[PDB]
């Protein structure tokens, strides 16, 4: 099998010390990551929630978002429900993004684009406007990583 | 050159530094951290002193509904009070700001707490 974890990776210009692992960073630099060239692929994942009578708050929380990537969401009701309301923030509830509602006011939607180094994002989703007593109303939300085409995916939630 | 201040902040209860007689071409340089409670800081700076308490008021009773109901109406307002400010630049929910002194003159730097929610069960600023 393959394994997984953390690392520490040393590289070396004509310097014979790097093999012996201790190899303090010299010089001027010679190499750069890879990645920061372009784009990588999508991930989409689908969730069916519910807002019971006690448990009109909900909280999700994403994993670890790299700088330049783009987070995507989108609340769609079963049925007659009522449109909850979205938002976005980090793991200390600091706000940083808040849902708009469509022309077609059938959905809420969100977006946001990543600027530090590591962000931790979660997502809220709310029915307490008031203290009605409506039941089992049921949304569905899609969400998604580096996927613009939230709104028609066609293919099944891909990536993780 | 750099000095150093402590204080102690009351119910967003801001202070007020006095920087006299800058030279043009002058850069500002800041940075507020938190040593305890709850404290989130917020820097701005003004040419002539007047207390923002009266606006932030306004930022605080729109707690009800708008498009980004706080963050745009508080970057609005902060843009027109303070010819600069930071929120958060440094590790975490401190400050960092540098600002280029336009002309010659005196200016002020306002010291205080931003407007942040600190639940996950409901919001409320």
């Amino acid at each position: 099998t393959y394994t997984t974890g953390s690392f520490q990776l040393i590289l070396g210009l004509n310097a014979p010390q790097v093999i012996s692992g201790e190899g303090e960073p010299e010089g001027e630099v010679f190499a750069s990551l890879a990645s920061l060239e372009i784009k990588p692929e999508a991930h989409v994942q689908e969730l069916e929630i519910r807002l019971d009578k006690d448990t009109r708050y909900l909280t999700q929380h994403t994993r670890n978002l790299q700088p330049g990537d783009t987070f995507h969401a989108l609340v769609e009701p079963i049925g007659e429900a009522p449109l909850p309301r979205l938002r976005l923030t980090d793991s200390g509830g600091k706000p940083l993004a808040f849902g708009l509602i469509d022309q077609p006011g059938e959905s809420v939607e969100l977006n946001y684009t990543c600027d530090q180094d590591i962000c931790e994002l979660v997502v809220h989703v709310d029915g307490t406007d008031g203290q009605k007593d409506s039941g089992e109303a049921v949304y569905r939300l899609l969400v998604g990583i580096n996927a613009p085409n939230l709104r028609e995916s066609g293919q099944t939630p891909v990536g993780s | 050159r750099v000095q150093h201040f402590t204080g102690y902040i009351e119910d967003g209860r801001g202070i007020f530094y006095s920087l006299p007689d800058m030279k043009q071409g002058d850069i500002i340089y800041a940075s507020m951290q938190n040593t305890g409670g709850n404290l989130d800081p917020l820097v701005g700076i003004m040419a002539e002193e007047i207390d923002p308490a009266v606006s932030l008021g306004q930022v605080l009773e729109k707690a009800l509904a708008s498009e980004n109901d706080l963050i745009s109406e508080l970057t609005a307002v902060a843009d027109r009070i303070f010819l600069g400010w930071d929120d958060d630049g440094g590790k975490g929910y401190s400050a960092s700001l540098e600002f280029t002194i336009p002309r010659d003159g005196t200016y002020h730097i306002f010291a205080g707490s931003t407007i942040t929610n600190q639940r996950l069960d409901k919001f409320q600023p």
